C-alpha cells in the first residue's frame, strides 16, 4: 500500500504495573 | 521557553484536553504524563497527544 491509518491513542486511563 | 511542534493533526477527546496544528506550533509545553503532555497555546492551557505532537526543547 502506499497509505498508512493513523496511530493509536495513548492508554489515558490504563497503564502498567511495571516499567 | 518551551515550544512543541505537532507532527499531525489531533482533536482532544477531553475538556480538559486540546487540540493544534502541525504548522501550529505551542510554547510551554513541558512533560506531565508518561503518555501525555500540557501546553499552553497564546494562554491556553492543556493537554498535547504525545502520540500526535512532539517536544522540541
Amino acid at each position: 500500500q502506499r497509505n498508512r491509518m493513523p496511530p493509536p491513542r495513548p492508554d489515558v486511563g490504563s497503564k502498567p504495573d511495571s516499567i | 521557553g518551551i515550544t512543541a511542534v505537532a507532527l499531525y493533526d489531533y482533536q482532544a477527546a477531553g475538556d480538559d484536553e486540546i487540540s493544534f496544528d502541525p504548522d501550529d506550533i505551542i510554547t510551554n509545553i513541558e512533560m506531565i504524563d508518561d503518555g501525555w503532555w500540557r501546553g499552553v497555546c497564546k494562554g491556553r492551557y492543556g493537554l498535547f497527544p504525545a502520540n500526535y505532537v512532539e517536544l522540541r526543547q
